[PDB]
């Protein structure tokens, strides 16, 4: 019968590395050209393949078409190109003899510009479809964020390109970008710093092993890291250990080879029973993962021929190549074909195929599958019980802060505020007994008055020890900004009245031992306290203190940011020195004079030694306290405790050693 | 009869580079003459049979078919574009051909792995880098930036212009692509302000950069701009209705602006082999067009299409044989291939000579805008390192700027006058206490001066007199000291002051201190209460000077301007944590400072055997601590300053020396001479 023939390029020799993609697919065309032939499909016609070599060489391919073009019969189609260098040259001059392409193992995106290549279909998706699967993965798991990885080729720039311009419509926005030619480990640390877990890599076989071991060297695995990279890699490729447990836990897709439904196709069979099928015809020739890719091809052809050739008898033997009508005729009947096959089914959306991607992930021996996408129907399917995390939940991209107060944890606060109290009843009692004895001759010779301030300095100066804990969210927020200012008032008059008298009587005596009285003592008191409410005055109407906050810390599974507050003001340096210098001279100066006058005394005056021993333990107490409150204030606990205890030693020894010696002379006589 | 000889051509006439409708009657008009002499092939004729390729690669494969297998046979291959000579040269191999094409400049030709049988007159673009560096060297610039729109041509050029300027001396900075956004890129710059800008684009690239530029402001004085030549003449006075910009606000923004080029035609007029000049080569083959010259394509590139077909013919005499010849044998081209590499001679645009990867080296030439107006500034011949400058270029500096402003770092001093006066002053201080202290130790028998401790006021007269030395270190810096002889001063100024101060005080405060204790007097006990002080001081000082000493420390305050920036450098004798020494030693000092005005004030009216000037010493200490006390925290604070800290430091220790100095000895003299 009269043949229609077909035109074949592809690789046949052993020298070439990409022999075998051309030696392990024959057996399927067999298997193929045999059913239809059996079947019966082209009546009076009959198909006839021709092979024809070029060994992947850009002049090793041409000089193969023009001796066909010359000597062979007269072809309709070409069928075949797997290397890239060489179909790109073939696929721009057709137009001119007027043929059809099909390949059928080019995944290069080049091909898909229909303004110089007008006349391509492939089965075979580009590598360029791989983007709208993993979108589809990061929606699913609430994934936001993400890390890429380029490597300096135009091979992984394509789709590196490709990528940006698809998440235009989605969310989600690219945090960083880093691009590497032979070092990666730079780009590596570049990226850990950043804090990243979602990574989107783009290289070959041996830069993989590069970044994992900079990766580990920079320590970004683990729990909170998440790999995403190629997967058309050959199997044992790692051909240590630390390696291995940087590696586990990564993603890899590719396209499915054969799928595994089973229903009935346009052959007869199912994709199962044609694989034992292949399998048994090839003996020797070794496994290429293309074949199911081939024998649609076939059948697609053969299907357009016989659609097309119908069209033809309502108006084939001798086709000179300058037929343009047939060539548009074929042309436009190769883009109305939808079927099913061993592959699935096959369409063509401008030439690229819409078919099947599929993930997998390693587990410490071999990557599995786990989910197939089908990009038609813009479905993602997921399989359970299969795919592992390091953790039980769904890593993210972020991290948690949180921020503690270090507040008081008050086990000992209670303890404070109720020893408080012993002072207070200790001071009513003395005032009390003082007031009853206000005739007899003690009471009577020593100093009236003067006693009565030191109680009092006593009592406000008790009060402060119980101003100074609430801090720490336990008053309301408007609170605390209001306590600052009468703390530091009732501290300030506490210290200074006593004080003023301790200093008063000392002045008398020291000035009655070189040479009314109740009243100049109290004039000279006044007089002190006039300064200092004048400095307080001055300072609540100028700038009072206000309530900040400070963050210092790093406390690692959700990170945690202490907090604290300070009650202070930005000139803080000046008023705290003018005020502590003014204090520690007059401390001196009074502390000079007591010990000037430790023998020497005026009658009428029996507490002469015991103030004196007073002013030294208040001069010493205060040195201690002011000196540890600079040391302590990062720890706020230690340091509260520690000062409210010099508070309570300083202003409960001075009662204890002025007022019980006159107490027990009377108990006793 | 002639035995015939044919060759095979693709010639363009539309797309992007229509360079067939002058180069077709050139070689035809070559063909005819060389034919017409009986010198070079007397018995062997040539013809040529030509097809058309639109300069792309769809047509050409196709007419490639339809003229290598159908008869007759040829011999040379001879495409036009650089897009349409890769394909055929990179496919000849396998046929055993020859390609000599007259119109590709892209550097990947260039390789001799992939295109063994290659040969070009149309030169590379590599061979504007040469012209780049050999200009940037002899105007002294070391900092470069460059943008390059995208394309492979441009790739290529930028990075053989990298590997020629990283093995002179001299570094790259910023390279940033684009495609059709000439915005961020552009605006990018003044971010990283950079000066010195090379430009590889196409003409509507830069109708449009050049408006982003001029909304930029990126051109002045100190902005140089360099380009490529082959553009036309009145680029920047054509409508673009494309752009926002006009003609007199662009025509400001490239100013002064370098151009490159390459010259075909042989710019003198001598003749050549086929006795021709310029002259009567342009008007014979204008006399041959339709259009007109400047409307038609390709015209400047004639001669290298004449000056090609003649190395052809010039190599082909020698070998003289060529009537059998198959595709398969390899030793005629061989042969030929020997002829083609052994090359030279004069033509239409010069020495035609090919190195080792086929292409051709020619002369280079220069230009410069001035108002509206190339002006020629000189060429260059690559080959012997030459060179021919005219003395014809200008800038609006009188000079070309450089890479980057230069800082200039800047020294303050003092007046040079306020030191002389107060160092003079020091002088006079000393001759009181020289006058003072022989006046005091002349009498030394009488019992008024047996009464008051006559060595203890001896003591502070040395004591003071020291102090006073010590004021001169103190201003001697720059003018009159170098960075050698810098730490003799500060040791001097510390152990001069800090012995004074101490050994006067020391007396000055024990005498009132046994006078008190004796009011609530043994003179060897008295020595022993100063030794004690001094014994102290000494011991800190040394432990300062042993564990922590001072050697320098500038400080660099803000940089005040004058296209030359300077920073102004102080210098301070300083060492690492002096405020707790300053700190230590200050207060230490005011305690007694504080406390012997106390003392003073208390034993006011108490009377003494021995004791006569307590007074006195009252008074002089009542000063000292007031001035002191001032002056410290004031000359703390105002480290800064160069002047102040010098005045608020040098009167008052003159002042304190001279009231003191002329308080418990003035009453001596003025009795002891009244009273004889
Ligand atoms: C030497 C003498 C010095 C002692 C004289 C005290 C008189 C006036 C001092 C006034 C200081 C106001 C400071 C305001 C509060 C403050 O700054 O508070 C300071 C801490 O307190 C101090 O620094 C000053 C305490 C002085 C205690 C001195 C020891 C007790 C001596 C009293 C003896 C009296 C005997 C009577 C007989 C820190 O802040 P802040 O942001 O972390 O707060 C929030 C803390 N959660
Ligand atoms: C209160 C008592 C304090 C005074 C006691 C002085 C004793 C020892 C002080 C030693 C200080 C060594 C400092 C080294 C020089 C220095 O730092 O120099 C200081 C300036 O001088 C000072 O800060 C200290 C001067 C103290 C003057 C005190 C007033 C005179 C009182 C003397 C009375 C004596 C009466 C005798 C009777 C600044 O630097 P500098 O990088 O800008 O230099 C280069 C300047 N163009
Ligand atoms: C090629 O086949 C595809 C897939 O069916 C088809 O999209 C192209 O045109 C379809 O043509 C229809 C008319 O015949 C039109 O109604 C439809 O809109 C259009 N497809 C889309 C997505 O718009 C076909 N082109 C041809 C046959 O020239
Ligand atoms: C090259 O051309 C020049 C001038 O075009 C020739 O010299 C002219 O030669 C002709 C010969 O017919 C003489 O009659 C004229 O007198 C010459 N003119 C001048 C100005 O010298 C020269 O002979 C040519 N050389 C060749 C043909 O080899
Ligand atoms: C001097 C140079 N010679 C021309 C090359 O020979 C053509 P090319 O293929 O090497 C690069 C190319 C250039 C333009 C358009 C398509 C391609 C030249 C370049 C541009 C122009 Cl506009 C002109 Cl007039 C001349
Ligand atoms: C051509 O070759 C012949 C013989 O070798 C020689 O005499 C003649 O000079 C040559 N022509 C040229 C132009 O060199
Ligand atoms: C011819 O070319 C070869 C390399 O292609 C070179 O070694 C040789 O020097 C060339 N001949 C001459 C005369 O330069
Ligand atoms: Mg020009």
């Amino acid at each position: 019968s009269p043949p229609l023939s077909i035109m074949g390029l592809m690789p046949l020799t052993k020298e070439v590395a990409k022999g075998s993609i051309g030696r392990g697919v024959l057996p399927a065309v067999e298997l193929a050209i045999e059913q239809i032939r059996n079947e019966s499909l082209l009546r009076p016609y009959f198909l006839d393949l021709r092979l024809y070599d070029t060994e992947c060489d850009n002049a090793k391919g041409l000089k193969a078409f023009y001796d066909a073009i010359k000597y062979g019969p007269n072809h309709l189609m070409v069928f075949g190109g797997v290397c890239p260098s060489v179909t790109s040259i073939i696929a721009e001059s057709l137009q001119g003899w007027n043929l059809v392409q099909l390949s059928f193992a080019a995944t290069t995106p080049v091909l898909a510009d229909k303004k110089k290549y007008p006349y391509f279909f492939r089965t075979v998706p580009s590598d360029n479809a791989v983007n709208p699967a993993i979108l589809k993965l990061l929606k699913h798991y609430q994934w936001k964020r993400v890390g890429t990885l380029t490597q300096d080729v135009q091979r992984f720039s394509e789709v590196r390109n490709d990528l940006t311009g698809v998440l235009y419509g989605e969310d989600i926005e690219i945090s960083d970008t880093e691009s590497f030619s032979n070092d990666p480990c730079t780009s590596v640390k570049k990226l850990k710093g950043n804090d990243v877990r979602i990574i989107l890599g783009q290289f070959d076989q041996n830069m993989a092993a590069k970044v994992f071991c900079c990766a580990y060297e920079e320590n970004m695995y683990g729990s909170k890291y998440q790999w995403i990279i190629p997967g058309w890699y050959e199997p044992s490729w790692w051909e240590r250990k630390n390696l291995l447990a940087a590696m586990e836990g990564y993603i890899g897709v590719d396209f499915e080879p054969l799928s595994s439904k089973q229903i009935k196709t346009i052959s007869g069979k199912t994709p199962q029973q044609y694989e034992r099928e292949y399998n048994n015809k090839r003996s020797g020739v070794g496994p290429s993962k293309f074949h199911g890719y081939a024998y649609d091809g076939i059948w697609v052809i053969a299907k357009t021929l016989q659609r097309a050739m119908e069209t033809l008898h309502a108006s084939i033997q001798d086709f000179n190549y300058t037929d343009h009508t047939l060539g548009r005729i074929i042309l436009n009947a190769m883009n109305e074909t939808n079927f099913f096959g061993v592959t699935g089914q096959v369409v063509f959306r401008n030439g690229e195929r819409m078919g099947t991607i599929k993930f997998t992930q390693f587990q410490d021996s071999r990557e599995v599958k786990v989910g197939e996408y089908n990009a038609v129907a813009d479905t993602l399917e997921i399989i359970n019980d299969t795919i592992r995390f390091q953790g039980s939940e769904p890593p993210k991209d972020k991290t948690i802060i949180l921020e503690q107060l270090r507040k008081i944890s008050l086990p000992l606060y209670s303890i404070l505020s109720a020893l408080t109290i012993l002072g207070m009843i200790m001071a009513s009692a003395f005032l009390f007994f003082n007031i009853k004895n206000r005739n007899q001759k003690l009471i009577k010779m020593s100093s009236p008055y003067m006693n009565n301030l030191i109680i009092l300095g006593g009592m406000l100066s008790y009060a402060s020890i119980f101003l100074f804990g609430l801090d720490g969210s336990f008053v309301s927020e408007k609170t605390f900004e209001t306590l600052c200012t009468v703390r530091t008032w009732i501290l300030t008059v506490g210290y200074t009245t006593a004080f003023g008298a301790m200093f008063a009587k000392t002045w008398r005596v020291h000035a009655i031992f070189k040479n009314i009285k109740d009243q100049k003592l109290l004039v000279i008191v006044g007089g002190m306290l006039l300064i200092d409410l004048c400095i307080l005055i001055c300072w609540q109407a100028v700038d009072p203190l206000r309530r900040t906050v400070e963050k210092y810390s790093m406390e690692p599974d959700i990170s945690i940011r202490p907090l604290l507050e300070h009650c202070e003001n930005t000139h803080m340096t000046i008023w705290l020195g003018i005020v502590y210098a003014y204090k520690g001279l007059l401390m001196l100066f009074g502390c000079f004079l007591a010990w000037e006058t430790r023998n020497v005394s005026i009658p009428a005056l029996n507490d002469s030694k015991y103030i004196g021993m007073s002013v030294y333990n208040v001069g010493i107490m205060c040195i201690i306290g002011a000196a540890v409150s600079f040391l302590t204030r990062d720890q706020p606990n230690v340091q509260f405790c520690i000062v409210a205890l010099v508070i309570i030693f300083c202003s409960t020894i001075t009662l204890c050693l002025v007022f019980v010696p006159k107490l027990i002379t009377l108990r006793t006589n | 009869e002639r035995r015939a000889v044919y060759i095979g051509a693709l010639f363009p006439m539309s797309g992007g580079w229509p360079g067939g409708q002058a180069c077709q009657p050139a070689v035809e008009m070559a063909l005819e003459d060389v034919n017409s002499r009986r010198d070079i092939l007397p018995d062997y004729e040539l013809k040529l049979i030509h097809h058309d390729s639109k300069c792309d690669p769809g047509q050409a494969t196709k007419y490639l078919y339809e003229l290598l297998y159908n008869d007759p046979i040829k011999i040379i291959l001879m495409p036009g574009c650089s897009s349409v000579s890769t394909l055929v040269a990179e496919a000849a191999r396998m046929w055993n051909l020859i390609v000599l094409s007259y119109g590709s400049s892209s550097p990947a030709l260039s390789n001799r792995q992939r295109f063994p049988t290659f040969f070009r007159t149309h030169p590379s673009a590599t061979l504007h880098n040469p012209t780049r560096v050999k200009l940037f060297e002899k105007w002294g610039w070391k900092k470069i930036a460059t943008i390059q729109q995208t394309t492979e041509v441009f790739t290529s050029t930028l990075d053989d212009l990298e590997e020629r300027v990283k093995e002179a001396g001299i570094e790259i900075t910023f390279r940033q692509s684009f495609f059709s956004d000439p915005a961020v890129p552009v605006k990018n710059l003044k971010r990283q302000d950079a000066r010195i800008i090379v430009g590889l684009f196409y003409e509507t690239e830069a109708r449009k950069v050049f408006c982003e530029v001029y909304k930029e402001r990126l051109f002045g004085k100190k902005y140089v701009w360099f380009l490529i030549g082959w553009y036309a003449d009145n680029w920047f006075k054509i409508y673009d209705p494309s752009i926002n910009c006009t003609v007199d606000e662009m025509t400001e923004a490239v100013e002064g602006h370098i151009t490159t080029e390459i010259v075909m035609l042989n710019p003198a007029n001598t003749r050549s082999i086929s006795n021709m000049t310029s002259q009567e080569f342009v008007e014979k083959l204008t006399k041959r067009l339709k259009r007109h010259p400047e409307e038609t394509g390709g015209f400047q590139e004639a001669p290298l299409a004449y000056d090609a077909i003649w190395a052809l013919a010039l190599a082909l005499n020698k070998t003289s044989r060529l009537e059998d010849f198959n595709y398969n044998n390899q030793t005629i081209t061989d042969q030929i291939y020997r002829a083609m590499n052994s090359s030279s001679f004069e033509g239409v645009s010069g020495h035609v000579v090919f190195d080792a990867s086929g292409s051709r080296m020619a002369w280079t030439l220069i230009e410069q805008l001035q108002g509206g107006s190339y002006k020629k500034i000189g060429y260059y011949d690559s080959t012997k390192d030459d060179l021919s400058w005219s003395k014809t270029d200008k800038w609006i500096g009188g000079s070309p700027p450089a890479d980057q402003t230069l800082v200039i770092k800047t020294f303050r001093f003092l007046s040079q006058k306020l030191f002389i006066s107060v160092s003079v002053l020091s002088s006079l201080g000393i001759v009181l206490a020289v006058v003072c202290l022989s006046f005091n130790i002349y009498n030394s028998h009488v019992r008024y001066i047996q009464n008051s401790q006559p060595n203890l006021n001896n003591l502070t007269a040395v004591g003071c007199s020291l102090a006073l030395a010590a004021v001169f270190p103190l201003g001697l810096d720059g003018y009159h000291i170098g960075r050698n002889q810098f730490p003799f001063v500060c040791q001097a100024r510390l152990w001069l002051l800090g012995l004074g101060f101490s050994l006067g005080y020391g007396s000055m405060f024990t005498k009132i201190w046994w006078v008190h204790t004796v009011f609530t007097l043994e003179p060897w006990k008295l020595y022993a209460t100063v030794g004690l002080l001094v014994g102290m001081d000494v011991l800190t000082l040394a432990i300062w000077q042993i564990v922590d000493p001072l050697h320098r420390t500038i400080e660099t305050f803000a940089k005040e301007e004058p296209d030359v920036s300077i920073l102004p450098q102080l210098e301070h004798c300083s060492s690492r944590k002096m405020n707790t020494w300053l700190g230590i030693f200050y207060g230490y000092k005011g305690l007694l400072l504080l406390l012997g005005i106390f003392l003073a004030y208390e034993t006011k009216s108490v009377s003494t055997e021995k004791i006569n000037d307590h007074r006195a010493v009252g008074m002089a200490i009542y000063n000292v601590a007031v001035l002191c006390l001032i002056t410290a925290p004031v000359t703390m604070i105002l480290s800064s300053q160069q002047d102040a800290a010098f005045a608020f430091a040098s009167l008052a220790i003159v002042f304190s020396s001279y009231i003191t100095l002329v308080v418990l000895f003035v009453p001596k003299m003025r009795r002891l001479i009244t009273r004889g």
